[PDB]
């Protein structure tokens, strides 16, 4: 439990993909794809703006 | 500030391909024609397979690919046919389609080269190259084998895929003698000439000239059948044109309601 | 090693002669030189090959090992018996008997 | 209490991976072994055993 | 496992050509004079018919039916 | 004006370590008349240059004859009437250092100008009377011109 | 008579007669 | 490829856009120059070179090992006698702009695999899916619908990063929340 | 909502090694399936592109997200705190092309200025005055790679091949093979750009952009580079080939003979030793003073053979430039294609006598000599006969076994490591103690 | 399926090329790896150094 | 910035750099504290910063060597002590973990 | 699974402009024309085309990201010529030219057969 | 022997025949052990300033030291030796026609491709392998270049309109049962 349950986890909102090189991203840009995009969420609350 | 007066001297035509050189122009429009000759010159290719039965050893879909590879002789069709996604119809038309049919059944005991002498069209001017040399294998079947399709040709070009694309090889180049050093050769003698190199058996590239820009591009154009090689070239200047024109009605717009 | 009788022979410099076993050192020598040797071994452990690890990150490890007077290993028999409380103990080793 | 994987799937992914399963050897020596005199190519598998195919990962 | 349609590189159609350079092949030719005897130039087409191994031929042998 | 220096100089050595590039070469002129060095790296594709050549090599700190002082960027599109019309190597550079013989007390004699020109140097060591409109970090032309003679 | 540097097609020939004759996964 | 030079796609750019040489031979792939200098497969180049002259004089080249008769001077001879470069070097002009490229670039034809590491079989994401039963924390595997391990190495490496709250959020609040 | 342009992830490569393996990311979604970064960042991550994959998490809230993006974010994490130098450095293609592209001899119309100032982000819009007017404008390399350095920096650094009796002579400001890198105003006034002074050395270029500019500038010094270079690679191309590693066969007769001496005099040693003459070293045996005698000859042929085979390279060679750079190679592998490969080691000696007395049944029984113990004498040029094909075989395998024990011997190293320090942290008291609030350091670090 | 020609292997669903040699269980195709150990009835002489003995000879 | 040029004498005086490092080496506070064993620490924690401190901002070589002006030894002193404040470990810090 | 379709390089979208002019504000008379759908074929030759005006003083275009189909135009020119119309007449010209080209090369062709 | 064995199959000349003639011999390693062995057979045992000139053995090719996959690298002798092993292992994923019967089994995974080539450049044991009738991979015309920068660490750049017209075009298949 103490290993493997509670110091690490597995987690939701993670992905997992193969990595290629992209010369036109800044350095702190990531590119994702479509589908890993419209998978997982971020919940955003509502306000009058 | 104006525009260049670009002079054509075809070396050798046949009905394969083209030999030309175009003169006083600038390298990008020289360039720039020659990738208008790969993608965007429209050409008829089959892109629309319905299988009705499929006995062969190859696929369903390895025959819809071997199918759309298949050269068919556009030539005064394709510029009366509408794109299919413009046909103001539902289920392909006559006026934006041309339809083709396989039926081959294997009953004999030898084995059948389904080639494209059996894909019989609908209008007698689109057909695959057999006109005037074998022909593009399809299949073979066995004994009891069989394969029933129909299929359509739309009108389209490379640059959505390459079996919309009408050239064998583009063979441009410029400036043979490294005229502009635009290539550095670090031992420029063991370099073969090249075929329009108008220099002696002496000396191995020109001396080198300061002030000068490219012309005389020297093209070599080969059709793969489907266009005649000469009109490859004044399609790529239609096209290239006529993209032109259009981006400039969206310009006039764009300024006037600025 | 012996590092006692050596430092005692004469004609040896009872300054500068260094041991390699920090744990000869720590019987002879003390506590601080005991920081001082580690720090250098694990030094030119380290800058052997070229490269170059900060200061501070080495002077926190052998500060760590010598904090309480003798020397703790990095082992479960040095840091287990630290008096950190169970629930940190149980996560690095032995996880059950320490419970 | 047995060996294991003493026998395995057959590998038809391609005609050469085929080939070499059926042709493979293995030496029984456990994994977590920190030793490497048994993970070296000894002079002596010269035109027995191939010096080039090995895994590389811990087998 | 059949000889594909074009050339990869190039855009040249190759498919029309297997039989034809067999046949040459049976004839007596020697394999880069039976290579230009079919207009095969590029050495870009020249390897979809050296390379291209026909395997149709084998998966011909089993039958579905006689 | 802004002339900061003026004289004509004889190509005494050309690329003399050996040839470090291809389309750059060291040359080690002397003057004629003050009695200086040079050390100059042109672009010797260019304006290839020989042993033996001499040019006048006119160092300004403006183009316009009225020493109006322009900017430091490019518009090639102007009407004014020029230095470098004739001349037929320009250049435009930035001078990075200025050593000289001074001592701790007693002043300098002979000075050393480097200027870089885009990344192609240049000492003009001579004496510290020549050497005075250069200052560093300044913007300075180069206007050489092979006399035919 | 010996086989003198026509050796490599003799040295391929002995290994084809051994390979048609033992297949490859002879061993098992 | 056939000497140990892994890789993946990169990017595919359509025909008009592929560099090519003074007859319209585009390269199919084109590998980077340096990922031959450190690992010293000079194999790769030999048969790129091979290749060349196996396509031009129109039968199959032999590359057995230890073979005394094929060496480099000799493929160079031979791939001069077609008209090329000696070496392989070839005149290539860029597809975007038409310009030649200054350097000669060396093309040829090399034999390449296609290995079955696809990555449309390994693309796997997560947003609240199914849930182990005893620990009732995402399931593993990635046709399990499982969710990515947030191991503990992770997890030093956020103490160090001093980040308390994406730390207690990877660990407990998309893991496993209960009261 | 569905995640967007514009979030922050955390963006982490598995065996997670130090701080920068989990670096945070702006997310910017793209058309195939694959995460794409940029390559500067491969250096932290130690990825590779070649079936790599990382991991992507996602901050569920505002407190984290927040937290991620002023703590982890990318142009935050430039320099480690191990070694106090940055951890990204300029490392391919871009940095074999930044060398050439800086060096004294690259001149650029306007028709390639105006493109590749159009890769620009940080540039106003000024074209700047050409390095040469008349006869005809042309810019320079280094006067377009001063408008990619931001600010006004000031650093010098030395080229790779500076020599070194450089800074003795005259022309130490000016310098005659371009090395010696100078900006100032930030501006590059003389010198050429290697990995010495655009990797991640402490004190290199993007060292100083980043103690002096921002992160935030320093974001988009890194990215300007890559930009502008990777556009004039497209004008200047690279490429490596097989004339790349010939020699000029006066350079293979010095190597042959090199190597035919060395297996001379490592003949005489063996004649000494066998008739008894070869005294030993005070301090070793007399079969290890043979060793050494002879590992010594073996290891100046291969030296002096290499030298010889770099001192043969033209400027215009494909392994210099990537070995001068720095991007890629060092000049033991110009030697080992080029000259010879040397001799292979297992276990620190010589190739064992694994059959009795032998090393392979070809020799004959006690054959010390450098054939018959593993010295590779060919090239990777001109291969390796059968015997040293595989006494090559028996070397590299030796590299492949110790990968595989490293791997898990290392890493719990830094598990123990991490367990024994995990809570020592700096107190508001500004004092380093632990979870026992027991003082460890009065201040850190001393 | 031995000594079988060449048309009946494919006569009965075959591949002429496949080389034999793996079992089939349960619709599996299992291949026995060949394992290795040490030659019986031979004498060793060995020296373990980390035990009480000079020397050993196993057999 | 200042656009020095040593070539002409500066006006610095020399006396303005031997009080400006001396109120300098003050706003480096490492130890805060007016105890005895709190003035101890603090000049013990900065006692290679001050030397370095007080050897390259001399009298001499500020006057033969650097030639600053007045206004560009403001400057310089104000950024000091700026990039001294910025390297001073946060509180919060979690340095086993870095070391380790 | 994640390809896009291939004709999502010419076909315009519902809602996306062909083209979109931004006056640019570092320098004075400079505009940035925003092309959908296009790439080097057509903003090669308006750049090469656009250095022939000896009233510009820059020009040049780019291709932001290859994986997307759009490309940018920036002009500047003297202050007595706008760039909308620098970018006018680089294309009336280019088309003038090519129009000119394809007579040319019809003529010759038809010389060329039987002549 | 020579002349006898190539003309076998026409008669019935045979590998044993070899044997029982007293030609080749099967040494092991045990016995290998007091063989002096020659590696070429002309080269070795030729007369200069002398080696042994008691050889017992001679080599038939030196290069039946390789197994099946390390054997079907084209040079291996101009390639660092962890390339080769890489090879080895890459080259046992490579996708191709994998059996010809592949109709009929019902496979779990199998991946085909749709036009494998042989390669252009062989060696000359991949014969007996069977490797030019089940082949795995095309012979590509690759273009050693460093293009736009999108090929730059391992990665490649592959040609979209080769794809299109079925380069490298595989096809995988699963299969399911129940009862
Ligand atoms: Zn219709
Ligand atoms: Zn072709």
């Amino acid at each position: 439990r103490v290993r493997g349950n509670l110091m690490g986890k597995r987690v939701d909102f993670s992905a997992r993909t193969v990595i290629t090189p992209d010369p036109n991203l800044s350095i702190d840009q990531v590119g994702v794809p479509r589908s890993i995009a419209a998978n997982m969420t971020f919940a955003e609350i509502v306000t009058p703006f | 500030p104006y525009a260049n007066q670009p002079t054509v001297r075809i070396t050798e035509l046949t009905d394969e391909n083209v030999k030309f050189i175009i003169e006083n122009t600038d390298l990008a429009v020289a360039n720039s024609i020659r990738r208008v000759f790969i993608a965007e010159v429209p050409i008829i290719a089959i892109d629309w397979v319905q299988i009705d039965a499929n006995s062969s050893v190859l696929h369903d879909e390895f025959i819809a690919h071997r199918l759309g590879l298949i050269p068919l002789t556009s030539d005064d069709i394709v510029d009366k046919l509408q794109y299919s996604r413009d046909c103001t119809c539902e289920e392909f038309c006559p006026e934006c389609s041309v339809e083709f049919t396989l039926d081959v059944r294997c009953n004999e005991d030898q084995t059948r080269h389904v080639t494209s002498r059996d894909l019989i069209s609908n209008s007698p001017r689109v057909i695959p190259v057999t006109s005037r040399q074998d022909d593009i294998l399809i299949v073979k079947l066995r004994k009891g084998q069989e394969l029933r399709l129909r299929a359509y040709a739309k009108k389209g070009f490379g640059k959505e895929h390459a079996k919309w694309n009408p050239t064998a090889g583009v063979a441009f180049e410029y400036d043979p003698d490294n005229a502009l050093r635009h290539t550095v050769y670090p031992k420029p003698e063991e370099w073969p000439k090249s075929e329009y190199s108008e220099l002696d058996e002496d000396e191995s590239q020109a001396p080198y000239d300061p002030n000068g820009k490219p012309e005389r591009f020297y093209y070599n154009v080969e059709s793969c059948g489907s266009l005649r090689p000469e009109t490859i070239v004044l399609s790529a200047l239609s096209g290239l044109k006529k993209k032109l024109s259009d981006l400039q009605t969206q310009l006039s717009h764009e300024i006037q309601s600025d | 090693v012996s590092l006692m009788r050596v430092l005692s022979e004469k004609d040896v410099d009872p300054v500068r002669t260094t041991s390699n076993d920090i744990v000869e050192i720590f019987t002879v020598l003390g506590i601080e030189a005991v920081r001082k040797a580690l720090e250098r071994e694990l030094y030119h452990v380290i800058s052997f090959d070229g490269s170059y690890v900060n200061y501070r990150h080495l002077a926190l490890l052998c500060d760590t090992m010598t904090c309480r007077g003798h020397l703790m290993a990095i082992t479960r028999h040095g840091v287990n018996r630290q008096d950190t409380g169970p629930l940190m103990k149980c996560s690095f080793e032995e996880t059950v008997d320490v419970l | 209490q047995a060996r294991a994987g003493v026998s395995q799937v057959l590998n038809r992914l391609t005609f050469a991976s085929t080939l070499s399963h059926l042709r493979r050897l293995n030496s029984p020596i456990g994994r977590d072994g920190k030793l490497a005199k048994p993970r070296q190519l000894h002079n002596t598998l010269w035109g027995m055993v191939c010096p080039a195919e090995t895994p590389e990962g811990h087998a | 496992m059949i000889i594909p349609v074009r050339c990869f590189t190039c855009g040249k159609i190759v498919g029309n050509k297997w039989e034809a350079y067999l046949g040459l092949l049976q004839a007596e030719y020697t394999e880069g004079d039976a290579l230009d005897a079919l207009g095969l130039k590029r050495y870009c087409c020249r390897r979809m018919l050296l390379a291209h191994v026909d395997l149709i031929e084998k998966l011909l042998n089993y039958a579905p039916l006689e | 004006a802004g002339i900061l220096f003026e004289d004509i100089f004889d190509v005494k050595d050309i690329d003399p370590e050996g040839k470090k590039f291809d389309r750059v070469s060291r040359l080690h002129c002397e003057s004629e008349s003050f009695k200086m060095d040079l050390i100059l790296d042109v672009n010797i594709q260019i304006y290839p240059v020989d042993l033996g050549d001499k040019f006048r090599l006119v160092i300004a700190s403006t183009l316009y004859e009225d020493g109006t002082l322009d900017d430091g960027e490019y518009n090639p599109t102007d009407d004014r009437p020029s230095r470098a019309d004739q001349f037929e190597y320009v250049m435009y550079g930035k001078v990075y250092r200025i050593e000289g013989d001074e001592t701790s007390t007693e002043a300098a004699t002979r000075l050393s100008a480097y200027v870089s020109y885009g990344g192609l140097l240049m000492r003009l060591q001579g004496d510290a009377n020549n050497l005075h409109g250069f200052e560093v970090d300044s913007r300075v032309y180069l206007l050489m011109k092979k006399l035919a003679f | 008579e010996i086989t003198p540097d026509l050796w490599q097609e003799a040295c391929w020939i002995v290994i084809s007669s051994y390979f048609d004759e033992k297949g490859l996964v002879r061993q098992q | 490829s056939r000497h140990g030079q892994k890789g993946t796609c990169g990017i595919q750019y359509r025909q008009e856009d592929m560099p090519f040489t003074c007859e319209g031979i585009t390269p199919d792939i084109i590998i980077n120059p340096h990922a031959i200098p450190s690992r010293m497969t000079i194999g790769h180049l030999i048969e790129c070179l091979q290749g060349k002259v196996s396509a031009n004089k129109g039968e199959i080249g032999d590359a057995t090992p230890f073979n005394d008769a094929v060496n480099v001077q000799k493929i160079s001879n031979l791939l001069s006698d077609y008209g090329y470069h000696l070496r392989g070097n070839e005149v290539l002009y860029n597809g975007f702009t038409g310009r030649k490229i200054t350097s000669q670039i060396f093309i040829g034809p090399t034999y390449y695999q296609r290995l079955k590491h696809m990555v449309d079989d390994k693309i796997h994401s997560r947003a609240r899916g199914p849930i182990q039963i005893l620990n009732r924390q995402p399931m593993e595997g990635r046709s399990r619908d499982g969710g990515l391990r947030f191991g503990e190495m992770e997890r030093d490496c956020q103490i160090a990063h001093g980040a308390a709250q994406f730390l207690r959020e990877r660990l407990f609040e998309a893991s496993d929340p209960y009261q | 909502r569905h995640m967007c342009d514009g979030d922050i992830v955390i963006f982490n490569r598995q065996p997670t090694l130090h701080k920068m393996s989990m670096m945070g990311h702006r997310v910017r979604i793209l058309p195939w399936s694959t995460f794409r970064l940029n390559l500067s960042v491969t250096t932290p991550y130690n990825a590779d592109f070649d079936g790599d994959e990382m991991n992507l998490h996602l901050p569920q809230s505002l407190e984290t997200r927040a937290e991620i993006q002023e703590l982890a974010m990318v142009p935050r994490m430039i320099v480690t705190p191990q070694s106090n130098r940055p951890v990204m450095g300029i490392v391919q293609d871009t940095l074999t092309a930044v060398r050439k592209f800086t060096k004294r001899d690259v001149f650029l119309e306007r028709g390639e200025v105006m493109n590749l100032l159009m890769f620009l982000s940080t540039w106003d819009g000024k074209v700047p005055q050409p390095a040469i007017l008349k006869p005809r404008p042309l810019w320079t390399g280094k006067q377009i790679f001063s408008l990619i350095i931001p600010g006004h920096i000031n650093c010098i650094r030395t080229h790779s091949t500076h020599p070194d009796d450089e800074d003795s002579g005259p022309y130490k400001h000016i310098s005659p093979g371009d090395t010696k890198v100078v900006v100032e105003n930030g501006e590059l006034i003389m010198g050429i750009l290697c990995k010495k002074s655009l990797g991640t050395s402490a004190g290199s270029l993007v060292h100083i952009s980043y103690l002096e500019m921002g992160h935030d500038i320093t974001r988009l010094f890194y990215s300007n580079i890559q930009t502008v270079i990777n556009n004039w690679l497209l004008i200047e191309g690279h490429t490596i080939g097989i004339g790349d590693s010939i020699a000029d066969s006066k350079t293979y007769q010095d190597i042959q003979n090199t190597i035919k001496k060395a297996k001379q005099d490592v003949i005489e040693v063996i004649e000494k030793a066998h008739n008894n003459e070869l005294e030993p070293t005070p301090g070793n045996t007399l079969r290890q003073t043979f060793e050494n005698q002879v590992n010594r000859i073996l290891n100046d042929a291969r030296d002096k053979t290499g030298s010889s085979a770099q001192k043969s390279l033209s400027e215009y060679n494909n392994f210099k430039s990537m070995v001068v750079s720095g991007a890629k190679g060092s000049k033991i592998n110009i030697s080992q294609v080029i000259a010879v490969v040397g001799q292979q080691n297992v276990e620190g000696k010589r190739i064992p006598f694994g059959f009795k007395h032998r090393t392979l049944p070809h020799f004959i029984k006690d054959d010390y000599g450098p054939e018959s113990r593993g010295f590779v004498e060919n090239s990777y040029l001109a291969g390796l006969t059968p015997t040293e094909f595989f006494f090559h075989a028996m070397g590299g395998r030796e590299g492949l076994i110790d990968t595989a024990v490293k791997t898990a011997e290392t890493g719990y190293i830094q598990r123990r490591l991490i367990k024994s320090m995990e809570s020592v942290m700096v107190k508001y008291d500004a004092t380093v103690r632990n979870s026992i609030n027991q003082v460890v350091q009065l201040r850190y670090g001393e | 399926l031995n000594g079988l020609t060449d048309r009946d292997l494919c006569e009965l669903n075959e591949c002429p090329l496949d080389p034999g040699g793996y079992f089939i269980i349960n619709g599996s195709e299992k291949v026995l790896i060949a394992q290795e150990k040490m030659a019986t009835n031979t004498v060793y002489v060995f020296a373990k150094k980390d035990s009480k003995y000079a020397y050993t000879g196993e057999c | 910035i200042f656009h020095i040029n040593p070539r002409l004498p500066s006006d610095l005086h020399p006396i303005k750099v031997v009080e400006g490092v001396k109120e300098l080496s003050k706003k480096l506070v490492i130890v805060n504290g007016d105890d005895p064993l709190s003035r101890q620490a603090q000049e013990n924690a900065t006692l290679l910063f001050n030397i370095h401190l007080r050897s390259t901002l001399c009298s001499r070589r500020m006057a033969e060597e650097f030639r600053l002006s007045g206004e560009a030894f403001d400057w310089l002193l104000g950024e000091i002590e700026s990039k001294f404040n910025q390297a001073i470990a946060h509180p919060g810090e979690m340095v086993g973990a870095l070391a380790a | 699974m994640n390809a896009p379709p291939a004709f999502e390089s010419f076909l315009l979208f519902e809602g996306e402009k062909k083209i979109t002019i931004n006056k640019d504000t570092k320098v004075p008379n400079a505009c940035l024309f925003t092309i959908n759908k296009e790439d080097h074929t057509l903003g090669n030759i308006i750049k090469s085309q656009l250095l022939k005006d000896p009233q510009v003083l820059f020009a040049g275009y780019k291709v932001p990201h290859p994986l997307e189909h759009k490309i940018i135009i920036r002009v500047q020119t003297t202050p007595d010529y706008s760039p909308q119309e620098a970018f006018t007449n680089a294309i009336t010209d280019l088309i003038s030219e090519l129009s000119l080209l394809e007579e040319r090369f019809r003529v010759a062709i038809k010389d060329k057969q039987e002549g | 022997h020579i002349d006898q064995l190539k003309e076998r199959e026409y008669n019935n000349y045979s590998w044993q025949d070899l044997v029982a003639s007293g030609v080749v011999e099967y040494i092991d390693t045990l016995e290998e052990e007091t063989v002096m062995l020659a590696m070429t057979p002309d080269d070795l045992q030729e007369k200069e300033v002398a080696y042994c000139s008691t050889y017992t053995h001679c080599e038939i090719h030196p290069s039946m030291i390789l197994g099946v996959c390390a054997s079907i690298i084209p040079f291996p002798d101009h390639n660092q030796s962890p390339r080769n092993t890489y090879q080895s292992a890459m080259g046992k994923q490579a996708m191709g026609v994998y059996i010809t019967n592949f109709h009929v089994r019902m496979d779990t995974l199998a991946h085909v491709l749709y036009y494998p080539q042989k390669p252009l450049v062989t060696t000359r044991s991949m014969e007996y392998l069977r490797f030019r009738e089940l082949p795995a991979g095309i012979n590509s015309i690759v273009a050693i270049a460093s293009y736009t920068g999108y090929n730059q660490e391992d990665s490649v750049i592959m040609n979209r309109s080769a794809v299109d017209r079925g380069f490298f075009r595989s096809v995988f298949y699963r299969s399911y049962k129940e009862q």
